[PDB]
């Protein structure tokens, strides 16, 4: 009943040695998430004479409030949202290499 | 790491020293012809 | 895992929310765990030139425990910059003035001394008295175990354990204990 | 506020230095090696 | 001059990054970097830290198997140390002798 | 001490060198005994003959084996 | 009180007690015998 | 009540679409860890 | 009720780690035999996909698979297009099973083949040494040879047990 | 044990003593040859401040300490148990054992500060305003130096000064 590691999160690890002792065999089939350990998808979320006329109504906040909103939204600081200069903009490479 | 254990077991402290991992040929031809010996 | 490139990258570089209970726990150990989680040193894909940090929410910061006499010996010092503006306070005074200051200062001291430390502090969350906002409670993922095991008081021990622990000496029958 | 007069490691007053456990272990190891050298030179 | 001298620091930085990633994986699996490296060496598994980090990033199940092997070797070593030495060597404690 | 090391030939560290267990060599070694490690040369299989002068290996245990197959023992 | 390094009892009435982390030689018959550890 | 595929994403709909794509790949045999194409000469 | 050597349960009476009871050697040997048999049956039936191998080459370890490219900073004295076999394999792995060598796997067990596809020289490397206030300044430019190998097939054979 | 009762009956105070049931040592000690209960039960170097089940057997109901002669312990174990009991009291591990308060005296509200391994009294030490240099650092004492000989399973020895 001895197990070096628990077998309930990633895979069932079984270790063995060949007869000559020169080869170590590792058998690790992955575990599957049980049905009981899952949540259902939250799919669920008038006499209107006029149509549902919805328009984008968001005024542009100033630099300060906008940067504060972005920092609070993304859990960051204001310096990242503050702009940069033409020197760095032109130094940045527009065609970076791609591995895969 | 493990140099003392290797010395106790009778092997070189550095795994890159004498042994099959270092002195065996690195490669050989697919047709089976042995490769020329390494300069080291 | 046969994932597409964008879902795979989004899954790999994702932020996880950890919860840490500070109920009678060493502030230094709490700060070490929080610093590890904030730096992302717990991830095999960690690198400095990336954002591998995870959100940490520490509760019960008011109920931290200091070993020894640190509440009276440990001193936090600061300077307002003006002449005669050098202020030193004890750990107890700082805790009374701000119940989330000691853990915050410990985490700030343990984090790397670079420009990412402020972002890590922003991602860090501290709440006293077991109160957490609904958003923060809903976006939680994992709860880290407490580092220090809380000892039990004499009244907490069960009668079974009391009977199991044997008597060691026989007091005189005439003593006035 | 804690100053060492003059240079730290030279002069009449110096910054104190303290021996560590690993330093003691290293010295003991070298002493054992030299003792074995003495034994092997004994014959 | 900086370019010439940075070639020494590049290897040190790479090794430090590999050690950090291996430590992260070991902590995820419940072990530590020394208890992993030493117990893998005791099993005649000569995998360098770069390969170990690559396995931790891309082969989580293989790395878990390696961690289980290291933990088993560590437990066998603890048992041997606790014993008087008369006990036979463990299955994974045997060393394949070369000549 | 520098000159005695140079005469002994131990200019490169961690490089084994062979010397004769004679009083003069011992006297030379006694001056640099705090910089060197000394072991006895153990010959479990005898001196290397002319034929097996290329299959010799000096193990970390101080043994000069004359056969080096780079293969595990079948046993 | 008088600060001293080696506290001594000037009379038999003097008694030693450790308070506030420091030793004190208190006395009642001769209050001048009161001493504080330095 | 048997898992056939799992998909990650930023939203529930995207994750479900990715899970369906993974299931389709598994059914069609175009898994990422599939057997590589054999380029050996006809022998 | 207290045998000799008994210690009442306190904070330091028992070690702070749980005790480990290793399996019996004979039963564990039987379990190992069963595991080896089932893994060998999987290998025979071909119930595996892409294989990855950690091998030793050019004084370092490479984790490679099929269609991979490796750049060795050394000339191998071979013509381009030649196929070679990497004989130093330390690890082989698949989705379900992993085999480790001590410290190397069997040649019959695992065979890894590569093809030489390119022989080049590295980009110029500058070695500049400058010493302050000593009129000491020297510069060198070097170009190390390089060889590109494409891994063609990592083939395993049933040889366990 | 023995209890004393004072009754002011009819302007005539009567002081009486009565004998109540007393605990006895558990039978078959593992080490009968020991000269103290600790060494008889092989608890030497194997207890700490958190062992309230052990500390409570040598303390008064109000939190005091029992005489060494009455307990039967040796001087070293007596001092160690006294230090452990002080640390337990400072850590609040003995809620039942509290100092006796005179009638009509209600303690004022005080801030609560959880603590453990408290060597000195909380109201005796002064703040470390000047820590000093590294070679002359003023360390904060943690734990009791008397427990330096306790078993240390960890490789790192106990740090008695932080
Ligand atoms: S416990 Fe043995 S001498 Fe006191
Ligand atoms: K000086
Ligand atoms: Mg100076
Ligand atoms: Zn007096």
């Amino acid at each position: 009943t001895y197990s070096p590691l628990p077998d309930d999160y990633n895979c069932n690890v079984e270790l063995a040695l060949t007869s000559d002792g020169r080869t170590i065999v590792c058998y690790h089939p992955s575990v599957d998430i049980p049905y009981e350990h899952t949540k259902p998808i939250p799919r669920p979320d008038h006499d209107q004479v006029l149509k549902t006329r919805l328009e984008e109504k968001v005024e542009h906040l100033e630099e300060g409030p906008m940067i504060e909103q972005l920092s609070k939204m993304f859990f960051t600081t204001k310096h990242r949202w503050y702009p940069h200069g033409r020197y760095h903009r032109c130094r940045k490479n527009l065609n970076p290499p791609k591995d895969r | 790491a493990g140099g003392q254990w290797r010395l106790q077991q009778g092997l070189a402290a550095n795994p890159s020293g004498y042994g099959p991992l270092t002195e065996l040929p690195d490669w050989s031809y697919a047709d089976g012809r042995p490769a020329p010996p390494m300069k080291g | 895992s046969s994932f597409s490139r964008a879902p795979q990258q989004w899954a790999t570089f994702a932020r996880i929310w950890y919860l840490l209970d500070g109920k009678m726990q060493p502030p230094g150990k709490l700060a070490a765990m929080a610093s590890i989680r904030l730096q992302g040193l717990h991830k095999p894909v960690y690198h400095a030139l990336s954002d591998c940090g995870d959100h940490v929410v520490i509760m019960n910061t008011r109920h931290i425990a200091f070993s020894g006499n640190k509440w009276e010996q440990k001193v936090y010092s600061s300077h307002t910059g003006y002449p005669g503006g050098f202020r030193q306070v004890t750990a107890a005074q700082l805790h009374l003035r701000d119940p989330v200051a000691i853990v915050k200062l410990a985490i700030y001291g343990m984090l790397p001394k670079n420009l990412h430390r402020r972002t890590m502090m922003e991602r860090l969350h501290l709440f006293p008295d077991e109160y957490i906002p609904e958003d923060i409670l809903k976006n939680l993922v994992e709860e880290l175990p407490q580092p220090r095991k809380i000892p039990k008081r004499l009244d907490e021990y069960t009668q079974e354990e009391i009977d199991a622990f044997p008597r060691l000496w026989t007091p005189p029958e005439d003593y006035r204990l | 506020r804690g100053r060492i007069p003059g240079r730290q490691w030279i002069g009449k007053h110096r910054r104190p230095r303290f021996v560590s456990l690993r330093a003691k272990q290293n010295m003991i190891r070298r002493l054992e090696i030299e003792a074995e050298n003495h034994y092997w030179l004994s014959m | 001059v900086k370019c010439t001298k940075a070639r020494y620091l590049k290897k040190k930085n790479m090794r430090t990054l590999w050690i950090n990633r291996i430590t992260a994986a070991s902590q995820e699996h419940g072990l530590k970097y020394p208890a992993l490296i030493g117990n893998l060496v005791k099993c005649q598994v000569e995998l360098n830290r770069k390969v170990l980090a690559d396995l931790a990033i891309y082969e989580p199940k293989t790395f878990k198997s390696l961690a289980a092997l290291a933990s088993r070797r560590r437990h066998e070593g603890f048992a041997a140390a606790l014993g008087d030495g008369k006990e036979p060597e463990g299955i994974f404690s045997r060393v394949v002798q070369y000549h | 001490e520098k000159d005695i090391i140079k005469m002994l030939g131990l200019e490169k560290a961690h490089t084994p060198q062979v010397h004769k267990n004679i009083p003069s060599v011992n006297a030379k070694l006694k001056v640099v005994k705090h910089l060197i490690r000394i072991k006895p040369l153990k010959l479990p299989q005898g001196l290397p003959a002319e034929e097996n002068m290329s299959n010799t290996c000096l193990k970390s245990t101080g043994e000069l084996v004359v056969q080096w197959h780079l293969k595990p023992v079948e046993q | 009180f008088k600060n001293k390094t080696v506290l001594k009892k000037r009379c038999k009435d003097c008694y030693l007690v450790k308070r506030r982390g420091r030793w004190y030689v208190y006395c009642k018959t001769h209050p001048r015998h009161k001493q504080r550890q330095m | 009540k048997k898992l056939i595929a799992e998909g990650p994403g930023e939203t529930v709909l995207v994750a479900e679409e990715e899970a369906a794509r993974v299931a389709l790949r598994k059914l069609y045999g175009f898994t990422e860890n599939r057997r590589p194409w054999n380029y050996s000469k006809p022998k | 009720s207290y045998l000799p050597g008994y210690v009442p349960k306190t904070s330091l009476s028992s070690p702070p780690w749980p005790e480990v009871v290793l399996p019996d050697p004979v039963e564990e040997t039987r379990h190992h035999a069963e595991v080896v048999k089932k893994v060998n049956e999987m290998i025979v039936t071909g119930q595996y996909g892409r294989l990855f191998a950690v091998v030793h080459f050019a004084s370092r370890q490479w984790k490679v698979t099929s269609e991979d490219l490796i750049l060795i900073g050394n000339e191998l004295d071979l013509a381009c297009g030649e196929r070679i076999r990497l004989e130093k394999v330390l690890l082989v792995g698949a989705d379900n099973f992993t085999l480790l060598g001590k410290p190397l796997l069997g040649k019959d067990l695992v065979r890894v083949e590569a093809t030489v596809i390119e022989k080049t020289e590295s980009w110029p490397r500058i070695i500049m040494r400058f010493r302050k206030r000593k009129n000491f300044k020297k510069k060198r430019i070097v170009t190390t040879p390089q060889t590109v190998l494409r891994i063609n097939s990592i083939e395993i054979a049933p040889c366990l047990l | 044990f023995r209890e004393v009762v004072e009754t002011q009956e009819g302007k005539t105070t009567i002081i009486e003593g009565r004998i109540t049931a007393t605990p006895k040592e558990s039978p078959n000690p593992p080490n009968p040859s020991g000269q103290c209960p600790i060494c008889r039960w092989n608890l030497k170097h194997k207890y700490n401040y958190d062992d309230v089940l052990l500390l409570s057997q040598f303390i008064r109901p109000h939190g005091g300490m029992l005489p060494r002669k009455i307990t039967g312990l040796c001087q070293e174990e007596h001092r160690k148990i006294e230090e452990c009991v002080k640390m337990a009291h400072r850590a609040g591990l003995l809620p039942n054992h509290r100092p006796r308060l005179p009638e009509g005296v209600v303690p004022k509200s005080k801030p609560q500060l959880n603590r453990y391994l408290t060597r000195w009294a909380p109201g005796s030490v002064k703040p470390i305003y000047k820590k000093g240099p590294r070679w002359n650092r003023v360390r904060m004492p943690v734990g009791s130096p008397l427990l330096r000989d306790n078993v240390c399973y960890s490789r790192t020895p106990w740090k008695l000064y932080h």
